[PDB]
């Protein structure tokens, strides 16, 4: 892509596009489409823990923004330009995960309800690292509870993983730049 | 309902009736005599530093542009044209010498003038008044310290006033620290509560941390984890609360200076606030010193809340009587190292940001008591805020403004919504303040 | 609107405008005047049979709790926390000895009583009432043969004398059958239908289950699959109409034990009322024992209806004047072998549950309905339900009540618009009462 | 509020309060006032033109069918069943001799009249009287041309002398040229901004089109493209505005017969156009077959408007104050050949249909302006209105009715408001006439 | 997954992860995937004949379960946990399809209109049966009517699925634990 | 499919199905899979040219239409039974294209987010013209938009793709029956 031409494509975006429109292999679509599948029934059934000591990586960045509306002429602001809903490391998961798990966490008293759809799923091996996979693909993830309480989330990922022990292939990156500005399902209390 | 005669409030504020978080008729009288009529947060210096900076704000439900003026001051206006009333502004930060309206292409300035009409000459010849058309003035803007304010009643009370007792309490972070800044942008979430449930759990709510946060207090292992599950009270002299004439009020949790903040920061933020301490106690003595480096869980009347040490800032946009539009900023102190402000700023997210683990514990609390005030049976039912009622105190000599000497109480509930009352059944500050002459009195009855 | 002078159904129940199931103004006043005053259905005995098992409930738009006490009575309390309002219980179900408020941690007992408040000496020394503070008890709950009904009203008739002529219509399925039991959990659906559009259906409305039900008559091979697509009329005598005082009515369909069960089940429901019937004969008599093995849709006024032998139980839980949450039971005899109580539990959510084929028939009729209440042109229209007047009786020597002495008519629609009339102009009970003076003259009038 | 003494249009609709598009109370007294005592648009002799043919079309917030009767007349009438009330017709178009409501069967004939009661002798026997019992009919349904419109108030001026001086401007399209056809089905798509604020565009809005729609004109390269980003003004003497005493209006831009329409029917549409013109100058006259193939933006009052050439045709159908159900036709001159009148549909879809890019350029301006209307700071401002006020006339010798003799101005938004402001504070057609019998006087003062 | 330690996990749930995770069989995930995007063409264009003619098995129980609200906690409260908001035989899916064609079904004029997405299939063969194939996907149901109104309906499916006459893979269970406890789309007339 | 019997389903339907259940090539479905998951990362990326140049045909028809409700039972009622709310040429695309692009359309200020959830892809050759591919799929698209606007669309795309320049498979027919007959998502301004 030129985003010279393509005016309105930001150069992270163009990125992204050449590193899975130039090698196509097709075990590897498969393979990322089985790891992200088997993520997200683990998270749909809230094995959360099972999550951790099999999808995610010791090394792992999971970081979610939300990115303030600026105009698309702006060029003289230039402060913060988003937050992190999430920027975790490992810890800090396992931290959020303890939360989940604490049988005070009231909130959690009738037992939610998940279920994820992932689509899109595109895979790519890292030029420069010849272990590190890069997997887009989105979400909709559905959360239900307490009778008449139904949110809906949508977002893509971007993601990263590596094989780690046992050869597992384990999450070390994912990005979600999220793309509702004001959330209007309560909070943001799930993972993408 | 007659607002003038209805007892919205029990008198020293012991109870309020349960439709007040449900009711939208009351709800549209708070538009009116809550929040036309009070100071309302806009934004801090440290976001709109240089001129032509601006951002976009909710006062009450009306939104308007704040924008760094060329000599140096603020000045915010409705975002809304003055030809057929489309919004002017559809970002929320930027910088630009004026706004055209995307409807007739009306140009305004920076400083809410008409200082362009496409065609004018062809089409309006010199019969536009274009002076008398500017947009819409909020009439009163005020710093203190960097956080900007904003009021639409020219006749409130300067903002520093309109504090009161509380002021005494913030300007040792406020000020002494060498002043905080803002990181933006905030976390945008709508919740189904209205804006006084969230308002008072922040103004005045101790009791609720070690049973609502149980989890959380557990999970991430923070300075108050103690407390998780109810199995410790805080000991004796822990804190205390306080409240003000015009309905600000907080909470002080002794020295707790790393707040909500998990492990991963608490020895960092232990060792800057300690140090800092110890320069204070020569500037501003001993006490004050140490009430820079305590939480303090304060509401700024009527819906800008905040968590000092913690660094929360949060304001609750109301919507309407089960909807509000929660804003989530960090506060940083100015000199504290740029990597430990980008943690710090993380670690208020991540605690009570949009997907807080904390700020979730509290979703369901305010939401039902919220929506329950709208059901039948309790529409007429007393919300109680007896806690610690006749113990205390005014004109302390240490601590000024209406104190309980106790970490854990209602003080600060009897205070805003004292205030609350005196406002919704006045029509003007004249008359609040005629309903407020006796206000510490009425506060530390028995 | 004034409620004491407006006519909102007309003289003898014929008619009523149409803007009743679409005013909000009106569905408020019916949280009063309807839903706070008369009696609404709770649970079974068989939901809550053990010391300790509770239910959440809905009390028209409040939401209670009802517990079996430790001495088998059954208490009901609003589900509301008595310090700042939040929703005590966020289960359907379940069995404790009491119930913690998750925002501060306050206990009540299944009694209702406030037995702890965490750190209560520390905090409220000896100054919290702890008597005066136990959650807002549902004034009257009685059952009907383990149908528990509450009453926010103390004043209400006893459940018996409410439920008027109607009761002797259902005692032989309710008690001489040797008990019915509720099976749960219910299904629940929102419709975008007023609460008395399927009130009036139940109570009264034989003549649409033909043209209706046509699809699902002729689908599922039911022993009234005759009517579909109105290819035949019921013959002479088939069935009756009944209303009453309080405004609770049925249709009686003579012999249709099966009801809207598909072919599967026909033959052995047949043969097992047919069973009981002959035994029933000797202890009750001919006529009511046919009446147990007769189809009976009956409203208990004002949201609850049913279906005997088909088994099912409906609770109209209003939300607006155009939305309601649908809660589906089945019942069942108790002396019905364990695999049939089963099959006919699933049937019953098969053929009128959330995915029910027959009530799937009912939706746009309901909906619309309630909608074209709204409409500008429709509100003061007239809904008619004159069909069979002036040809209804009272006093009759077999069948209690105001009777249409036909299988299909609007006499039941008659009585409960006229009981509806008489609450909705009236402040209290006794003046429903004076209201009701000449309740059974009105309705048989001509 | 009180409509009799509220001054919501200031004198000569130089200023209407902001509250017009937010106010909810407003809304449901426009119901009253405005939609049915005025003429809407109902349909084309094109989509029914044989006996037995309906549509389904909204009246207000009410749905009518509009029926072609077997004499060739054409009744209307509510969709409501006259039982209990149930939407008759669930379809937006068909051919049938009758229509049976699927909740209880009653069949209504095309005329109305209730036909069929199943089972009539058996359950009402003689006792029903079907005369009285026929759908409630809309009492006025007139053609303009083919153009058909309903009103449900008998008082109605006719149609004709409704549209007032708007009809000689529509009349060389409507039926100079040989007449109009309507090319269904509409695109319907709902928008969060009240009717209003699409009907005083395309009544009057010439000015936002260079600015607004920017983009789409540039994009398209359709004939008005120099106005592209207010590039280019029109030149004098381009066009005129044009208002009349029941609120219709339009612009006139002098010869712009391809409209929106992109460069790909230009040519053609110019040919066509220019083809009939020189025909029509020998019948008509040079001006009005001039004003033939001159691009009207017109409202007939209150909420149906058009682009003529363009061949735009709209309903703004009120749903609540910030929502209105946009239906959106083609209209085509009945001789063009088949092949250009199919392009010229789907290009009408595809410029203002629901993907139609010039229409998306209005959304935020209508949406945005309609929902500041409910903020709190904004209801009591005034939108303006007063471009070209004071050089408007009336009587003019060649174009009729109040008249600005410019192409960019608010003519048309003054006597939209007056004519508005005029039925809101009135109570039936006297009145409006009392309160319009100077109506072109206050318009064209200074 | 050890349901001990992952607090939230039932033992329902973790018996049907350790069934995918264990053979992965790349080729039967894809005639699973086609199974279950012909079945879904099927339905969203109302060939509800074809559907139990080409998708469903003489034997089928397909049970759709709504799940009553409980604690957390609840470990003495022991009734009825759910009902069947569908718990069908092959003759009473036939039912169901009669009423949906039949032509006084007034509720289907004018016709309805269905679209689902199905997503994260995983196929796994029985251990002891080896021809009873386990299928679990998820589905979005999209069911608009009447001009403005709009149902939507989320769901994980778990499936059996065995060849039957002309060597045809049919549907012999499906079990969906429906993740709403109120309803509010109307009603649940739809085949997830 | 017989459409005597199975009453419910249209001509058009029935001939649909027809081309997927004949011939599978499981190959042709992978290919049809990666086309329109790069397609659609490009649309929701705002690469608008880049989908003209790559994913678009010169001799395209782009086709949305919204069926008038009509009786299931009519006959007799002949007019115009749908309306285009696109039925675009590549010029017209391209006309459409400059308009997203344009730096004064004002409504892509800030800019729009996208996010698109392709699914249940079935792919066929055409039987009569070896180098038409055709490709059904379902597609979710999610536009958010000025803090709190969120649209979600729902349609099923019936496809022709044929080899063009290069020997790149390009769209060269897209028809969808829209499934809503009243949007109520503003607009329906996005590329389904
Ligand atoms: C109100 C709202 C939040 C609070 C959070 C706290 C966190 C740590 C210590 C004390 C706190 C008091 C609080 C009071
Ligand atoms: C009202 C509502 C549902 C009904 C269902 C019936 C089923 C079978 C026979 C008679 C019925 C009467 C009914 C009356
Ligand atoms: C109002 C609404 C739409 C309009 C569209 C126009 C298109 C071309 C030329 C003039 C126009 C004026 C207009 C006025
Ligand atoms: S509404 Fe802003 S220029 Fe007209
Ligand atoms: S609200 Fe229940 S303990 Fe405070
Ligand atoms: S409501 Fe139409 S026949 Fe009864
Ligand atoms: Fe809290
Ligand atoms: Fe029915
Ligand atoms: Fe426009």
């Amino acid at each position: 892509i030129n985003i010279q031409e393509d005016k309105l494509v930001s150069a992270h975006d163009a990125e992204e596009i050449l590193r899975f429109f130039n090698c196509h292999d097709s075990a590897l679509q498969q393979e990322a489409t089985t790891l992200l599948t088997q993520e997200a029934h683990l998270l749909d059934i809230q094995a959360y823990r099972a999550w951790l000591e099999h999808c995610v990586g010791s090394e792992v960045q999971y970081q979610v923004i939300s990115r303030e509306l600026r105009a698309a002429s702006e060029r003289r602001y230039k402060l913060n330009e988003a937050m992190n809903v999430y920027n975790e490391n490992f810890q800090q998961l396992k931290v959020r995960v303890e939360h989940q798990l604490d049988p005070q966490n009231w909130g959690n008293s009738p037992k939610l309800r998940f279920t994820r759809f992932i689509t899109n799923v595109q895979a790519a091996m890292d030029v420069n690292d010849k272990e590190l996979l890069h997997i887009r693909s989105n979400v909709i993830l559905h959360r239900a509870r307490r009778g008449n309480q139904v949110d809906v989330f949508y977002a893509a990922r971007e993601d990263k993983w590596k094989r780690g022990e046992g050869g597992v292939r384990k999450l070390v990156q994912r990005f979600v730049d999220y793309p509702e500005r004001i959330l209007q399902t309560h909070n943001l209390m799930v993972f993408l | 309902m007659n607002y003038n005669n209805k007892i919205l409030v029990s008198e020293s504020g012991l109870s309020q009736k349960h439709l007040i978080h449900g009711d939208e008729e009351l709800f549209q009288h708070e538009l009116k005599t809550i929040f036309a009529r009070n100071w309302l947060f806009l934004t801090h210096d440290s976001l709109i530093p240089a001129p032509g900076d601006y951002v976009t704000a909710k006062m009450g439900i009306d939104e308007v542009i704040v924008s760094r003026q060329n000599d140096g001051s603020i000045r915010a206006f409705l975002n809304v044209c003055r030809h057929r009333g489309k919004t002017l502004v559809s970002v929320e930060a930027g910088n630009a010498k004026g706004f055209v309206c995307s409807y007739h292409g009306w140009g305004f300035g920076s400083n809410g003038e008409l200082q362009s009409v496409p065609f004018e000459k062809d089409l309006y010849g010199e019969s536009l008044n274009k002076k008398c058309l500017g947009l819409k003035e909020v009439a009163r803007v005020e710093s203190f310290h960097g956080f900007i304010y904003g009021c639409f009643d020219q006749e409130a009370p300067p903002l520093m006033d309109y504090l009161g007792d509380a002021a005494w309490y913030l300007e040792p972070m406020f000020k002494h620290s060498g002043g905080l800044e803002l990181v933006g942008p905030p976390g945008k979430v709508v919740i189904k509560a209205n804006w006084k449930a969230p308002a008072e759990n922040f103004v005045g709510d101790a009791y609720h941390v070690g049973w609502t946060h149980a989890s959380s207090l557990r999970s991430g292992e923070s300075i108050f984890s103690s407390l998780a599950g109810n199995a410790a009270l805080p000991p004796e002299g822990a804190g205390l609360q306080m409240t003000s004439k015009y309905g600000s009020g907080m909470g002080v949790l002794w020295d707790g200076y790393s707040g909500v903040h998990s492990a991963d920061l608490v020895p960092e933020l232990m060792a800057f606030g300690g140090a800092k301490q110890e320069r204070l106690n020569k500037e501003i003595g001993d006490v004050r010193a140490r009430i820079y480096r305590s939480h303090l869980n304060c509401t700024v009347f009527p819906n800008n809340s905040m968590l000092t040490c913690s660094g929360v800032f949060k304001v609750w946009n109301p919507i309407d009587a089960n909807t509000t539009e929660v804003w989530t900023y960090a506060i940083v102190e100015k000199d504290m190292p740029e990597d430990l402000k980008r943690r710090l700023a993380d670690s208020v997210q991540r605690t009570v940001g949009p997907a807080g683990f904390w700020e979730s514990d509290d979703n369901d609390n305010m939401e039902t008591a919220s929506q329950n005030g709208k059901k039948y049976q309790s529409r007429d039912s007393d919300l109680l805020s007896n806690l610690g009622f006749g113990e205390d105190v005014y004109g302390d000599a240490v601590y000024p403004g209406v104190v309980g000497k106790s970490a854990i109480g209602e003080t600060s509930y009897r205070g805003f919504y004292r205030a609350y009352q005196a406002h919704v059944s006045s029509s003007n500050w004249a008359e609040f303040e005629h309903a407020s002459s006796t206000w510490h009195t009425e506060l530390t009855k028995t």
